[PDB]
């Protein structure tokens, strides 16, 4: 047969089909077939054409994306999409009336719009243009300006800046709609004193002078942005008078120093749940926060604040979790750490400090997916004791002892990694599968837990891949002095433990990182294992999440010590197996994985022979404040400065004389700047180490442009084959 | 009827090249008023030179006043081939005229210019490669061709202006260079007065 | 025996001794032994002491350089040396009396001063501090200020900006002293509208936010700095009145467009000879200006303008040459191109358009070293018809047919490349040789061309080199369709004509460049030939400058066409010889060997296996105006836009698939920016060509830092060794 090749990987010869649907009601979802937007009745499976492929009626602009009004009488049409950052972008929009037949040309949305969203109930639009919020009650009618203080790279009204988008909110939208769409709550940011990063973006070939990109970027220990929270009443808007935004001030526990806003959530139609966090990310306070009809203000009591703390580490996995409120709003459910360290579900009341654990065990709850009046649906890694898997469970809110798994036994030898999408009111749900087998989408009924139909079983790929020689996958554990840590190995086809194979140790080793999961992937490791007969292994040591806060918080204030040593010990225990060739061992990464690769390769261990560090981290004083000050503290002499200086790659530059090192970095990188590789190179030069470098001009952290994405992996493949001969 | 003398000290005086030529017709004049108003530094009228021109009758009277530093009086004296007499201004000895110098204190209502200016190089570039440079001398009593680049005055010393003359002018580029003397503490004025006899039109007469 | 190892090169194990002297008078010079400034008597050589080794003047500040006063009563000591560009720096100066033995502590030269110079005779200092010019008539006396209009990066009084310093003047000093020192002549440059180039300077491991370096740099076709020339009378300086300067305007034949100022030279003590260049460097006017005592100005007459046209190309080898005036100042000798196209000395009168050539032949004079009342000394490549050899001749001013060679028969077998240093009044001269043998310095009497003594024989290095295997060197010619083109080969030790040898072909191929001459060198080619047994050949094709104006002006407006094909044809001719291995042939060069190497590899010829381009030029619109506009004209659709766009490395990227490419560039490069290599790498990624790259952090064009200079050659010698198996 044939094998997975670089041509098959970089051209996507073998593709995974995905059934991306979009619920709009209790029983209907919208699926986009050839170009038509369909509507499927979920109980029987019959379909009807919601909008025929008239998208070429415009014909002047290709439609990047669409958004149906929740009631179903309008639709937005993106075009001229331009990407700024991972989540940020700009586009131009058109509104198409699904009722008459006609595209609206009256008071159109501006061209350089930054964000646009629909009200959850109705057909009201709020959009951001030039860092300012405008609200359209009717698509025909003009828009009312809300905020007048927007400025470029200074004040962000309704959208997040670089640091919040990248780390805190993980999104570009900083405006939230009330459940009825009555209130519009948004957050304003202020980057006046935040220092700017500057790098050269050259151009396409025809620009004489390279341009400079200046982004407000706070580095570890530098000035952070400032946030403000406002809530608007959209029903009382008028053209004659400017809108009135009522500020909700942070609780007294946060105002003493520097703090973050980390969550917003609407409990009732009039009760917000703001969640604040401090720059010293040990302490968070939630504000169950109400509205007065008579006063019109949001007075926000102190008896309803809920404090979460962490003595050992930091609050949350990457952030404090989100409350899943009960319908009446007098209770909510949330995932917090127990006394044993594992994260489980607390029943809270808004007026009581204590929570009751409805779940407990030596596992964690990854998320609460749906909450009904009688049952709570959550994703857990309880089944089989494997942190890799993620199955779906439900609990009776009346009797917490009754737990039923809705997806453990559906397809046990093929699906072990589930994701669920729930219809409104949680009547039907689509169980997405990606586990140890080709993905499988199925539609289920919440009334009786019965499988209605198989949406996409990926049967054509199961026929194409019986002609290819495909790698295996192993998932097991190794005991480190009391504890079991999980590793994965992508074994070559026709694997034989009698013979020795090379080993490339794929590394991320980031804090709260799952790397030995159960997902099925088709990537560069499939190439290596199938064609080059390399073993590509990954390991989860100290600092990895989903196994408790004892493992996760083990690297607290000591980034770059236990991550590195666990990877080196994992490589040693791999090499002391019967099928790993001791001489040929390598390691690589793209991120904190690149940091770990550099700090493992320049540690003098002698285990490894070779290594690639794509977009690595060198110092933690070069990276942003939110990410580094969560795991390492401030870089001041009194708190933590010995370890901001004593764990750097350039302090190990004399140990690179024993390894072959490839250092790759894109020259226009916002996230992990080019500085962090440009100084690794300088430190390596100053000591006399020969290393191979490569720069990808105008590329960013995730080098993903098709030409650059093929170049990076062909270059890395050549380097690996040279290292392994 | 009187020969209005207010205009000589009216406003800001011009430079040497961009003089305001002046004419009187059928009026009455008193040069002694100008002599009393302006303290005269030097007096070198040539030709008829009756120690003044305030008693003879004439068809017309001409004034060519400009603001000039007393440092450069020699260049405008007769029989000179300096830059002033070549590109800026040459006195017209063909007809009855003479030369007058004075200076102005703060007591006067006159306003000082930004600085004193004069033309240094006014050339005609011809030939392929624009190589032949043929200076344009100026006939007496005529404005230089290089005046129009900076009529009010020259900004800084060493200004390189340029213009392409039309086939009527003679063709070739016209390069004009101006020089700026730094402004003196006290203002100064230079007058060149021309008198013309009328054979049958002798109207202008003294009071 | 040993060989020449990379250690022997990067560590300067074998070091050539120099004999650098300063002629202070007509018969005495100041050598410098261990640290002692010794004054020597030329006729006898008995060496009395001038300043003892006890240099504790500032007691700790290392004296970077010294400058004895012309009268000998003072010494200028510089320290705190900070480099800016190739010829720019800022330092701190302290004076030290030799009449007394006391360091001057009153009215000192400020700490960060750009250029300091003495008068030609007497003791006056003129220095440029913060783009402004000061004069000290007495060293222990307060300074006088001349220019008040100096601003950083905009207006330079007495110093040159980047572009004039790099090309027009090749010096940081734009202030010139009269033969007395009565007048001081300086130039003012105005960079208000010249666009800036911005690149990043990381500058340390400690610097958190990388710095941005902004330099005023006119790229080809952009706005260009203006020039104003002033002369100030130093003998009339007072404190009560700020100094007055007399401006000298360019001839009107230069005022019709854009122009440069390419030379300044003093003829008499009252007569300065300015020499301008039109922006299209086909035309040039030399202007003799006479100080007028009565006027107080400087009258530049029209009848004394001497215009030099070059119909077939640019004027001058790199810029129009300087006059060599006589004592009376009514005539001068200048090197201009004759009718046959060979640059010879022609004798000019000041007030007459014609001149009379005094030398003629099929060769070129390189410079007029000294002009005595009865003789004129010049350096020519006439001897034996070798363009790569320099010798010294004298020609009698009374009879032009009497020419003697003063340095032809001194040591023919060992010296064929000469440079002379002439004493004041030209009564003695030192012959500095660097010919086929080791460098050899001798002192001669001008009275009757006697040979006094051998100052430096380099006899220790000879004995050191008698025990290592050193390469040969061959300097011959090949004929191309009618003409004679000269090449050189660094032949390995024990060179055998029967055996096949790999060929590396060092390139500059710059316009008016000699790459095959007789100079003795110890460099990377010596390593290659000695240890690796690699022939390192260099070829003089069309565009070389000491062979006539028909060879040099052939690449006029045609850069990248003949320079590139001549090297490929040279490689084919070398392959026709028996000793060259045709499979292993490589090419390389530094930025214009870099341009030519990139263009040769991206041409589909198939001759060359691989190539190294170091700091290469990519596109001629990315480069400065003075250099590029000299050889190519303006990048406008009327003049030469077509060949500006048809001569790019980027448009040759599809032919790079048959080549192995190493692309090296320093990220802080100011001359040939990192934009060049960034745009090459982008163009080879966008089409799918695999290549190797390396960046050097904080490094300028001439990578010279000891660690980086050691790293680049160790990297390149590994790439070459991999190419040649
Ligand atoms: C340096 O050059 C600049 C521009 O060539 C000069 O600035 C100009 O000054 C004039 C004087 O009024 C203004 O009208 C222009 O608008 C200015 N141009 C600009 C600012 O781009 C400047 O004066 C020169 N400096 C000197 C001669 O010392
Ligand atoms: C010479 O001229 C310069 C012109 O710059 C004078 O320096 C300026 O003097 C004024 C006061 O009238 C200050 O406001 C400026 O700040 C000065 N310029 C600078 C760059 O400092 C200088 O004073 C004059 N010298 C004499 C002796 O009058
Ligand atoms: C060189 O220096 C001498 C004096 O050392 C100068 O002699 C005087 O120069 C001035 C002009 O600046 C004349 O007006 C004097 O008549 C000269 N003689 C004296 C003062 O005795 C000589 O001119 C200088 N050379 C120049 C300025 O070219
Ligand atoms: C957006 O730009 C296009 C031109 O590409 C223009 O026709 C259109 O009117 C613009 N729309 C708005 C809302 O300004
Ligand atoms: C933003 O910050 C600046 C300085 O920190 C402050 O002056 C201003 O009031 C803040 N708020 C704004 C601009 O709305
Ligand atoms: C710093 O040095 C080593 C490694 O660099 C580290 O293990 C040690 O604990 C640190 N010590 C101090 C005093 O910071
Ligand atoms: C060399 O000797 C001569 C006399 O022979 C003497 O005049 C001269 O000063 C000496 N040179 C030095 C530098 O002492
Ligand atoms: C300067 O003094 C003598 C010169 O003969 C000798 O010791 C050496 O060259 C110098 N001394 C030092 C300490 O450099
Ligand atoms: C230079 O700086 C040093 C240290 O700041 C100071 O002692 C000295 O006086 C300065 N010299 C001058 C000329 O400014
Ligand atoms: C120089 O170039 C210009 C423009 O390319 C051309 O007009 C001229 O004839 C050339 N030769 C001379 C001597 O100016």
């Amino acid at each position: 047969r044939k094998t997975y090749t670089l041509t098959d990987y970089l051209k996507n010869t073998y593709r995974l089909k995905l059934y991306s649907l979009r619920w709009i009601s209790d029983h209907e979802y919208l699926y986009k077939q050839e170009n038509n937007i369909l509507v499927f009745n979920a109980e029987y499976g019959n379909s009807s054409v919601f909008l025929e492929n008239s998208t070429f009626d415009e014909f002047g602009h290709s439609i990047n994306d669409y958004s149906i009004s929740p009631d179903g009488q309008f639709i937005l049409l993106e075009y001229n999409y331009v990407k700024q950052w991972r989540h940020s972008y700009t586009a131009s929009y058109d509104i198409y009336d699904l009722n008459k037949r006609q595209l609206i040309t009256e008071e159109r949305i501006p061209n350089n719009t930054q964000w646009v969203t629909w009200s959850p109930v109705g057909h009201k639009l709020a959009y951001v243009w030039n860092n300012d919020i405008y609200v359209k009650i009717e698509p025909n009618l003009p828009s009312y300006r809300i905020t007048w203080t927007g400025k470029e790279d200074i004040i962000y009204n309704g959208i997040t800046d670089w640091v919040y988008e990248e780390e805190v909110f993980s999104a570009y939208s900083a405006l939230w709609w009330s459940p009825n769409g009555t209130f519009l709550a948004y957050a304003q940011f202020n980057d006046t004193e935040v220092p700017l990063i500057e790098y050269s973006f050259y151009s396409d070939e025809s620009l004489q002078y390279p341009k400079t990109v200046r982004v407000p970027y706070p580095k570890a220990g530098a000035v952070n942005p400032t946030v403000k929270f406002f809530v608007v009443n959209t029903d009382s808007l008028s053209s004659v008078t400017n809108a009135t935004s009522i500020q909700i001030t942070a609780p007294a526990s946060m105002l003493i120093g520097d703090h973050y806003l980390c969550d917003v959530t609407w409990a009732t139609q009039e009760r917000i749940s703001l969640q604040w966090l401090r720059r010293i990310q040990n302490y968070s306070v939630m504000d169950i926060c109400d509205y007065d009809e008579s006063s019109g203000r949001w007075n926000c009591l102190v008896a309803r604040q809920h404090i979460e703390m962490s003595t050992t580490g930091w609050v949350g996995r990457f952030r404090p979790s989100e409350p899943h409120f009960t319908l009446d709003g007098n209770s909510f459910y949330k995932i917090i750490s127990n006394e044993e360290g594992y994260r489980h579900i607390c029943y809270f009341q808004i007026d009581k400090k204590d929570c009751t654990f409805i779940t407990k065990g030596t596992w964690e709850v990854i998320g609460i997916e749906a909450l009904t009046s009688d049952y709570l649906y959550y994703i857990s890694n309880e089944y089989k004791g494997m942190p890799g898997g993620r199955n779906l469970y439900k609990i009776q809110l009346s009797d917490y002892t009754k737990v039923t798994c809705l997806s453990c036994e559906l397809n046990p030898e093929r699906c072990q990694y589930y994701s669920v999408s729930f219809s409104k009111e949680a009547k039907y749900y689509q169980l997405r599968c990606s586990g140890p087998g080709l993905p499988l989408y199925t539609l289920h009924s919440s009334v009786n837990d019965k499988g209605l139909r198989v949406l996409e079983d990926n049967s054509a790929l199961d026929k194409m891949l019986q002609n290819v020689q495909m790698p295996s996958k192993k998932l097991d554990f190794i005991i480190l002095n009391e504890t079991k840590f999980w590793y994965q190995m992508i074994l070559p086809p026709h694997f034989d433990k009698s013979k020795k194979y090379p080993l490339l140790l794929d590394v991320y080793a980031g804090p709260c990182s799952q790397k030995a999961d159960t997902v099925f992937r088709l990537n560069w490791a499939t190439y290596l294992a199938s064609t080059e007969n390399i073993i590509v292994a990954s390991f989860d040591g100290r600092g990895s999440g989903y196994q408790g806060d004892k493992i996760m918080h083990a690297i607290n204030r000591r980034l770059g010590t236990f991550e590195v040593e666990d990877q080196i010990e994992a490589a040693r225990q791999f090499s002391k197996m019967g099928f790993v060739d001791n001489k040929r061992i390598a390691i690589w990464g793209w991120s904190y994985g690149g940091y770990v690769t550099s700090m493992v390769l320049g540690s003098g261990s002698g285990v490894f022979k070779c290594g690639i560090a794509v977009a690595p981290v060198s110092r933690w004083e070069y990276y942003d404040s939110v990410y580094t000050e969560r795991y390492m503290g401030l870089p001041t002499p009194e708190d933590n400065l010995d370890h901001y200086r004593n764990s750097t790659v350039m302090s190990r530059a004399e140990n690179f004389k024993q390894v072959e090192y490839l250092l790759i970095h894109g020259t226009a990188d916002d996230n992990v700047h080019f500085q962090q590789s440009a100084q690794i190179s300088k430190a390596l030069v100053d000591v006399g180490v020969d290393f191979q470098a490569m720069w990808y001009t105008d590329e960013d952290h995730g080098i993903a442009s098709s030409t650059a994405h093929q170049h990076i992996y062909t270059h890395m493949s050549h380097f690996i084959k040279q290292c392994f001969s | 009827v009187e020969c209005d003398f207010t205009k000589l000290l009216s406003g800001t005086p011009p430079q040497v090249y961009n003089f305001n030529r002046l004419v009187f017709t059928n009026c009455n004049y008193n040069l002694t008023k100008l002599l009393s108003l302006f303290m005269v530094n030097e007096f070198s009228c040539d030709g008829i030179s009756p120690d003044a021109i305030a008693r003879g009758c004439y068809s017309s009277l001409t004034v060519d006043y400009f603001a000039y530093p007393l440092s450069m009086k020699s260049y405008m004296q007769p029989g000179s081939a300096g830059v002033i007499s070549q590109y800026n201004y040459k006195q017209s000895f063909a007809n009855p005229t003479c030369r007058i110098f004075a200076t102005a204190p703060a007591n006067l209502t006159i306003t000082k210019p930004s600085s004193y200016s004069f033309i240094s190089k006014c050339s005609r570039l011809t030939g392929d490669n624009s190589h032949i440079e043929t200076p344009i001398v100026i006939n007496p009593g005529e404005y230089s061709i290089c005046k129009n680049f900076a009529p009010n005055g020259f900004s800084q010393d060493g200004d390189y202006f340029t213009r392409q003359l039309s086939q009527l002018e003679g063709g070739g580029i016209l390069v004009g260079v101006g020089s700026v003397t730094p402004m003196t503490d006290t203002l100064q004025m230079g007058f060149i007065i021309s008198v013309q006899y009328g054979t049958d039109t002798n109207s202008v007469c003294p009071m």
